[PDB]
């Protein structure tokens, strides 16, 4: 019957789900739990470069808040 | 025959036909695979009298061709001209 | 809702095959999990089933034995394993199974059915069944000459 | 971690491609009143694995008349570029976030055509050459209309970034205001992927196997994987373009599930279409695009330049 | 009588012309074709589960050949050679002589099953129902030689298949 | 133990090959009509993994389905040679098996096994579609019994 | 063999060339390594190769010939060649570039072991290198192919049959007479 | 891809059928006709049987004549399903082949139930048919015919109005009525171009004069019109089959004349005359009076005829088979002028060629 085509569709669906799920999870893992910073324009890259310098650990995803202003 | 009501409706709608009335899979309407014995009839030559083979011998009635001309008035055609066909009245145009 | 009834029917098939193990056995041996009425069983272990609500062609089937004539047929099965008395019913040449309409017994009919033996040491090898046509002169065994 | 991200992209792609082959055979089978694979593994689930192993232990042939280097290069190009087409796809986050992702996908699709031309030419056989020149005709037919169809859609999104399409369609699918372009886009993707009723470069009933007729075993498998990879990718592109999924930044997997379902259904429609229609003649395909889609595409490109301006609804540049 | 298959002029009124424009632009007739294949997707397939299920056959089916016996065990064949004479393929070869009890019996009865056209003429011609075509059709071999049947093979076939053959003959002999 | 490893690898390559037999789209006469019926829904050869492919480069099996004439013999041998290996030949029907009804003709090859090696002979004129399927499954079991790697290990 | 079965026919062929040989095909396959190594540049070795069909016909005649029982034959080709000239002819017939270079015996042996590592069918071996560079013995005392009625087939008439498939598309159609033969050691 | 010349090289399935027949009795030659147009098996048998029955000067009984028309029209359904769906298969529409070959499979069962063979029945013989219909067969034919028109309706849904199908077949392979006649075309190859000709109407045989049906006529003489003619001929076949089911008469099924048709097996085993005639018919065979006839039928593929020369013995002196496809294929180069490669694929299909009959 037609519903016997579903198992292959389900397997195909799972495989197509993995790349998107894996990319999202790897991004959080490599950016301290946040989305990967998107730098489409020079301004955004400038801010990211300043974040790297400001971090103190050479990681632009390590944020510094009021605790760092004296 | 085991299709649920929803599936029957779905394929009926998609095809635009009531497919359940003329299914292409066969079920119980077919003839039984065991049948009562037959009792076949005999032909017109199964008689005990007035049945001499010479009076019903097709092969011996064949004759050699009729020689019309050999090298040993109105014009004619092989047959009357063919009558023109009529349009169908069941459905003249498809 | 019918979609709920369909699941019950499919779930019933697991019990109709005597649990998940029996269900998975028929799924992997025959690729079909339908449950039918046991029409009968032949002396080699083949089991014959019918379900007359199935369409013509799918309404009779055999689950082949797992061993026949000393051969392991758990995975290797073939249509030639069906013995002649069941062959007629399985192919729908008759309505009556041999349980109901037994075949006529003869003293020369094989008691043990054989499947296709090609490619095995029991295969058939052709030969001429007639004897030598010309008898040759045999010279004498003594020197008289 | 990025190298792991790459592997978690292309290995799933190859697995999805393998099981798409099963699904097409089953879907086609049931539309043809039969079953398709249901013996090799339960419900045929192992059938793709047997086929792949079979092909890769089959003897590959290099034809005597063939140009050796080009013969080997072409299938490598086909699969390598098929995988490359996936890296900028936002699902919802792309592996490579690009400014001109659409322009990247156009260029990579144009380059992939040479894997058909060079395989056909390098084979040095008549049916292969005929198949290759059909690809020349096919590309000429759809390429101009395809780019201009994309342009019209991108005049509502405002950029060539694929992630922007997610933002554009936050409130409503783009298929609503652009269903005429979606229709012409959908047919173009069928011609782009050499799919029925535009399966002309292969054209089995006409050319035996067209461009890949001389290919066997593993090299043949590469062309097959590339084609089915492009079928899925082109239907992912379509889902992003016209059926944009909502993206919750904190639950990105909900996007992926919804977007995967849409991509699967669009892929099924490709199989559906293949079961239903006869094949175009390859001159009739050219006239379809140039005499029908292109006039309509030019007019709708004009309309979508003016419509944002006259309604004061021009999208943001950023 | 005849009918025209393709001789109709489309209506040129505004509604008809706009119906045809919608069909052209919106692909209505192509969508209708998609509906038909969709309806088939949801129909039960016609496939049977061979070899667990078999295609139907009738008692008249012409399959593998067999040489039959009387209920006593005596061979039916009396070497008349009618089957050999009628065989359209000349697939039958026969030799005969008086048996040790004086019976008229064959010493050779070969059927070249690669010559045979499975036509059933031999079983029509046989006056004693000795040679028949049985119901077996699953006897493909690995070698050509295995299909050159001699009398021993054909008698074994008869002994192997007699239970089915006799029931099939019973079902159909009143049609012969 | 190498014996155990090669035995299992034999099962895998054998399983992959018998599970994916691609016959060449190649038919000669009336036997080819029954071959069409094996692909038709009732038997659905494709459900066994058996799929026609037109190119000999992409075929594993040649089914000689019909009479082989003298004029056709070189073309049959050509396309068989162009099949990569492993390759198999199924002889279908009396004509292909040994000439059949046309055995004594001046224009017919008396069996395709004079031209190519044959793995399975399917008898009949024509064999039923089921008979042909029985022959294909018989070929599958022949491939299952192959011992390529076990013999190589003991060379 | 001559002791167990005194009446045996023992046939001693030189290197046999044919479609499926490991002789002409072996030389033609050296092309994948660029140059063609040769011990002493092949000027110290002489070969007298024999066609496969000649050996076959000689075997078949030995079966039918009563005089052949208990004898020992030597099946050699009609011509003796220098190994260098033979390989040069092989590359000319196949239209492949010929770059012979000298390799001493110890060096050739070392590479022979390199290819012996293969668990499959070794491309070459130390033993194979030795036999190819062994001079083909002259045995006037033994009967030959002419004694069994076979007329030895020159390598010049059959080399194309073996070596046509080793060419590229450019040279596939070249005819038999286009290549000039090899110097035969008179 | 423009076709500048078509040069069909045939003979690759030439098997010297016509020479082999000279070495057979008339009965032994009958199975050779199953294997000419091996999609229209029982129609080829009927043409051979009519020719022999004409030279013998005998007549088959009425019930046999109705069976022959019934299975002739079932055979036309078999042929047209194969012709239309493989034609569509070549043109790229693969799905109708599968739907309709399930119908073919059911019609194969009718062949098997009367004759024991799915294809090469050898059922229609000079004198009548071999055996009477088994009990229950006509009910099952009726059940099949009740639903078949819906199957044709589904085929037409896929193709008839499909713009892709029309693009591939409309104005492709046009043949004028004059060219069709001079080139020796017949059947749908004439009627697609408007010629009003069908041998069942104009030169009818066994009982075709007693059934009502319409001949479909084309107006443009191209592939599309020839496709519509074959589709409408299937509907008319179902219409004829309906009348054969209702008008089937009782009686014997082969000529009651045991010097031509063998006696019944029970008679053969009781009566001396019957045994002698059974013996002689299956060995020497019936002799045919000397003469020559050209007999033709409206076969599914066109006019199928035999020129049968009898020398007075029990083996034919000469049997020339006129295959409709032979003349059609000779016209392929004419019909393919100005067309492309893919159009030649369509044109081969529209001629409906089987090389069993082209080559013999
Ligand atoms: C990825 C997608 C898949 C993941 C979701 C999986 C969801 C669960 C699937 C359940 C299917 C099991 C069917 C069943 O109960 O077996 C009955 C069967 C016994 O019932 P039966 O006697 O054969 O009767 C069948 C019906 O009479 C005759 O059959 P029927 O045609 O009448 O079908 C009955 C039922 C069966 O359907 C289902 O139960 C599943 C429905 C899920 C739909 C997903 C899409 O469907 C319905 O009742 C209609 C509602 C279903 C939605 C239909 C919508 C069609 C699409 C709309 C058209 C346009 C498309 C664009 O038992 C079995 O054979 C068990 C076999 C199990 C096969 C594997 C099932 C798992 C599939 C893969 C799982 C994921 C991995
Ligand atoms: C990843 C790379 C994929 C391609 C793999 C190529 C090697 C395939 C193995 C192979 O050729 O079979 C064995 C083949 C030997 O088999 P053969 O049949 O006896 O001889 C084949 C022909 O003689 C010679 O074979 P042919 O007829 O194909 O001609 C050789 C070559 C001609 O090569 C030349 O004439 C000079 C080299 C030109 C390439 C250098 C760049 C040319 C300007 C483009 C700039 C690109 C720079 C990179 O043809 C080409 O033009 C090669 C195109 C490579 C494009 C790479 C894409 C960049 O090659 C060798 O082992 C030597
Ligand atoms: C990469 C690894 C891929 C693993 C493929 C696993 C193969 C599974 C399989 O063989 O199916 C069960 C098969 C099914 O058996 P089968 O193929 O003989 O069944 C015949 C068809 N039926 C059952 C329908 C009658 O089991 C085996 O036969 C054992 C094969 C072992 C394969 C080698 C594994 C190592
Ligand atoms: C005939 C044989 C054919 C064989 C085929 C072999 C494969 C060929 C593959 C195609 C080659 C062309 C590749 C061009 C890549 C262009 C992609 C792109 O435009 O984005 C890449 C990125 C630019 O980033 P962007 O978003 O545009 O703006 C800056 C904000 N980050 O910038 C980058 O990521 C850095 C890119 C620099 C290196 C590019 C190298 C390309 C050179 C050709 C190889
Ligand atoms: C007639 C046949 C024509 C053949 C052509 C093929 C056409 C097939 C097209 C397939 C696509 C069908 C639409 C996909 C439905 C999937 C529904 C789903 O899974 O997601 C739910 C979605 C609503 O959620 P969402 O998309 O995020 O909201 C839009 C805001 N951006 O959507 C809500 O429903
Ligand atoms: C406010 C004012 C607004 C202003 C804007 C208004 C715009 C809307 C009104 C304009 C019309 C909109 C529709 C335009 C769609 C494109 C139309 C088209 O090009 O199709 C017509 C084309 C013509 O070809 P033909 O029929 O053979 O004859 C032509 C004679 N020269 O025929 C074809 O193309 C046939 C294609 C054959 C291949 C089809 C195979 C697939 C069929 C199934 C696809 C189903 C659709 C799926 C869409 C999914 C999208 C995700
Ligand atoms: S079935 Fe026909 S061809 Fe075969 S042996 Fe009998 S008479 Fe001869
Ligand atoms: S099998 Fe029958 S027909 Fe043939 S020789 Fe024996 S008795 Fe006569
Ligand atoms: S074996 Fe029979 S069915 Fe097959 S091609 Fe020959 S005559 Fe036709």
């Amino acid at each position: 019957m037609w519903f016997e085509v579903l198992p292959g569709i389900a397997v195909m669906g799972v495989c197509l789900f993995i790349p998107g799920m894996a990319t999202a999870r790897i991004h959080r893992f490599s950016n301290g739990g946040k989305e990967k910073r998107v730098a489409h324009y020079p301004y955004q890259w400038y801010l990211m470069e300043r974040d790297r310098r400001v971090s103190g650990v050479n990681r632009s995803y390590v944020s510094k808040g009021l605790e760092n202003i004296d | 025959a085991s299709a649920t009501r929803f599936i029957q409706w779905l394929r009926n709608w998609a095809s635009g036909r009531d497919l359940q009335a003329k299914l292409q899979l066969r079920y119980q309407e077919i003839s039984k695979r065991t049948q009562p014995p037959p009792k076949l009839p005999v032909g017109p030559s199964h008689k005990l009298s007035n049945n001499y083979y010479c009076t019903r011998d097709g092969r011996r009635e064949a004759m050699p061709p009729s020689i019309v001309m050999s090298s040993q008035k109105k014009a004619v055609s092989p047959a009357p001209p063919i009558k023109r066909w009529e349009l169908s009245q069941d459905e003249p145009y498809l | 809702m019918e979609l709920l009834q369909v699941l019950k029917r499919g779930l019933q098939q697991v019990s109709g095959h005597g649990g998940l193990r029996g269900y998975l056995r028929v799924l992997f041996r025959a690729n079909d999990v339908r449950v039918g009425t046991l029409v009968g069983e032949d002396k080699y272990g083949n089991k014959y089933y019918e379900d007359n609500k199935q369409f013509f062609g799918r309404h009779r089937w055999v689950i082949y034995t797992t061993e026949m004539n000393g051969k392991n047929t758990f995975w290797d099965v073939d249509g030639s394993m069906v013995p002649p008395e069941w062959h007629r019913w399985l192919h729908c040449m008759t309505d009556d199974p041999p349980t109901v309409k037994p075949p006529t017994a003869r003293k020369f009919i094989w008691t043990n059915h054989k499947f296709n033996l090609s490619g095995t040491p029991q295969q058939y090898v052709p030969y001429s069944t007639t004897r030598k046509k010309i008898q040759e002169w045999v010279p004498p065994s003594t020197p008289y000459k | 971690m990025f190298m792991i991200n790459i592997l978690m992209l292309i290995i799933p792609i190859l697995l999805a491609v393998a099981f798409l082959t099963l699904v097409e055979r089953k879907v086609l089978g049931y539309m043809q009143l039969r079953k398709g694979p249901n013996v090799v593994g339960p419900y045929g689930l192992l059938q793709p694995i047997a086929d792949a192993i079979k092909l890769f232990i089959k003897e590959p042939l290099r034809p005597a008349t063939s140009s050796a280097s080009m013969f080997i290069l072409a299938p490598i190009m086909a699969l390598g570029l098929a995988l490359t087409m996936w890296i900028p796809l936002p699902m919802p986050y792309p592996l490579i976030n690009m400014n001109l992702g659409v322009l990247f996908m156009l260029a990579m699709s144009s380059l992939a055509v040479y894997s058909i031309l060079w395989s056909g030419w390098a084979s040095n056989s008549k049916y292969a050459l005929i198949g290759a020149l059909r690809a020349v005709a096919q590309t000429i037919s759809y390429e101009v209309t395809l780019a201009i169809i994309l342009l019209s859609v991108l005049l509502m999104s405002g950029s060539f970034t694929l992630s922007t399409l997610i933002t554009t369609q936050e409130q409503m699918w783009l298929i609503l205001p652009a269903w005429p372009l979606a229709m012409m886009w959908f047919i173009s993707t069928l011609a782009e992927t050499n799919r029925a009723p535009f399966d002309l470069t292969e054209g089995e009933s006409e050319l035996v196997s067209g461009f890949n007729v001389e290919y066997a075993a593993g090299p043949f498998a590469l062309f097959f994987m590339a084609e089915y990879a492009n079928i899925i990718m082109m239907n992912i592109f379509t889902a992003i373009l016209f059926l944009g999924t909502s993206h919750n930044p904190h639950m990105p997997e909900l996007y992926t599930i919804n977007f995967t379902i849409k991509s699967l259904l669009l892929t099924m429609s490709f199989l559906w279409i293949r079961a239903s229609y006869p094949r175009f003649r390859y001159d009739q395909l050219m006239h379809l695009l140039w005499k029908n889609f292109l006039p309509l595409t030019l007019a709708l490109c004009m309309w979508h330049v003016s419509l944002p301006i006259l309604t004061s609804g021009i999208p943001p540049q950023t | 009588t005849y009918k025209y298959v393709n001789l109709r002029e489309p209506s040129m009124d505004m509604k008809s012309v706009t119906d045809r424009a919608a069909q052209t632009l919106l692909w209505t007739e192509l969508i209708r074709g998609l509906g038909m294949t969709l309806s088939y997707l949801f129909r039960e397939p016609a496939t049977i589960n061979y070899p667990f299920e078999k295609g139907p056959l009738s008692p008249r089916f012409r399959g593998e050949h067999a040489l039959r016996r009387y209920p006593s065990g005596e061979e039916r064949c009396i070497a008349c050679k009618l089957c050999e004479a009628v065989c359209p393929a000349q697939a039958i070869t026969i030799e005969a002589e008086p048996r040790a009890d004086g019976s008229r019996r064959t010493t050779r009865y070969d059927i070249d099953m690669t010559k045979c056209i499975y036509c059933g003429f031999c079983q029509e011609a046989c006056p004693v129902d000795a040679i028949v075509e049985g119901p077996n059709f699953e006897f493909s071999t690995e070698t050509h030689e295995e299909l050159l049947y001699n009398k021993e093979k054909l008698l074994n076939n008869g002994d192997k298949w007699e239970a089915e053959i006799a029931a099939n003959i019973q079902a159909d002999y009143l049609y012969r | 133990r190498g014996e155990y490893v090669v035995a299992k690898l034999d099962d895998l390559i054998n399983w992959a090959r018998r599970s994916s037999l691609w016959p060449m789209t190649f038919g000669l006469a009336c036997c080819a009509v029954e071959m069409m019926h094996m692909a038709a829904p009732r038997y659905d050869m494709d459900r066994f993994g058996v799929v026609f492919r037109a190119s000999p480069r992409q075929s594993d099996v040649m089914i000689v389905a019909g009479t082989l004439t003298n004029k056709m013999a070189p073309a049959l041998r050509k396309v068989y040679d162009q099949m990569p290996e492993p390759r198999y030949v199924v002889s279908m029907g009396s004509c292909a098996n040994g000439g059949g009804y046309y055995h004594y003709s001046y224009s017919v090859v008396r069996g395709c096994d004079r031209i190519v090696p044959v793995d399975i002979y399917v008898p009949g004129c024509p064999p039923t579609a089921e008979a042909l399927l029985y022959g294909i499954l018989q070929l599958q079991k022949k491939i299952k019994r192959e011992k390529r790697l076990r013999i190589w290990y003991r060379r | 063999v001559r002791e167990t079965f005194p009446e045996a026919t023992i046939i001693k062929p030189a290197e046999i060339f044919g479609r499926e040989d490991r002789f002409l095909n072996y030389f033609a396959n050296i092309r994948w390594f660029g140059g063609v190594p040769l011990i002493s540049l092949g000027k110290k070795t002489v070969k007298q190769p024999v066609y496969i069909v000649d050996v076959t016909k000689g075997i078949i005649n030995a079966i039918k010939d009563p005089d052949a029982r208990g004898k020992t034959f030597a099946f050699v080709g009609p011509s003796r060649y220098l190994l260098f000239d033979l390989v040069q002819y092989v590359f000319a017939v196949a239209h492949r570039p010929f770059l012979p270079y000298p390799l001493p015996h110890f060096a050739y042996r070392w590479i022979g072991r390199l290819f012996e590592i293969s668990p499959f069918e070794p491309w070459t071996t130390r033993d194979k290198v030795e036999r190819i560079h062994t001079t083909d013995k002259i045995l006037p005392h033994l009967p030959g192919l002419e004694d069994l009625g076979v007329e030895a087939t020159p390598l010049e008439l059959k080399a194309i049959e073996v070596l046509r498939r080793h060419r590229t598309y450019r040279w596939l159609s070249s005819e038999i007479e286009d290549v000039q033969p090899a110097k035969t050691i008179p | 891809e423009m076709v500048r010349k078509c040069d069909p090289h045939i003979g690759l399935l030439h098997r010297g059928t016509e020479k082999l027949i000279e070495y057979k009795t008339y009965l032994q030659a009958l199975p050779y006709f199953d294997r000419l147009d091996y999609v229209s098996m029982m129609c080829n048998e009927q043409a051979y049987s009519l020719a022999v029955e004409k030279l013998l000067n005998i007549r088959p009984p009425p019930r046999a004549q109705w069976i022959r028309v019934l299975f002739g029209e079932i055979t036309r359904l078999l042929n047209h399903i194969m012709a239309v769906t493989t034609h569509a298969l070549d043109i790229g529409a693969m799905t109708p082949f599968f739907w309709m070959f399930e119908e073919r499979e059911k019609m194969f069962e009718f062949y098997e139930r009367v004759s024991g063979a799915r294809m090469h029945a050898a059922y229609v013989r000079p004198g009548g048919v071999h055996q009477d219909l088994p009990l229950g067969l006509m009910d099952d034919i009726y059940e099949f015919s009740k639903n078949f028109s819906l199957r044709i309706d589904e085929l037409e849904e896929m193709l008839t109005n499909n713009r892709i199908w029309r693009n591939r077949t409309v104005d492709i392979g046009i043949v004028t009525a004059e060219d069709a006649l001079n080139y020796g075309f017949s059947g749908v190859m004439l009627r697609g171009s408007g010629i009003q000709w069908d041998l069942r109407k104009t030169q009818p045989y066994d009982v075709y004069d007693q059934v009502e049906f319409d001949v479909p006529i084309g107006s443009r003489g191209d592939c599309y019109d020839r496709y519509l003619c074959r589709v409408e001929e299937m509907r008319q076949s179902i219409r004829i089959i309906s009348q054969c089911l209702n008008k089937m008469p009782p009686g014997e099924i082969k000529v009651d004349d045991a010097k031509v048709s063998p006696p019944k097996r029970a008679e053969m085993k009781t009566s001396m005359e019957s045994l002698i005639h059974h013996f002689k018919l299956y060995t020497e065979g019936y002799q045919v009076p000397p003469g020559a006839t050209y007999t033709a039928i409206e076969a599914p593929k066109g006019e199928f005829g035999v020129y049968l020369v009898s020398d007075g013995s029990s083996r034919p002196y000469r049997c020339k088979i006129k295959a409709p496809g032979f003349a059609h294929l000779a016209g392929l180069d004419k019909m393919s002028k100005g067309h492309m490669l893919a159009d030649v694929v369509a044109i081969i299909g529209t001629q409906d060629i089987v090389f069993g009959e082209v080559d013999r």
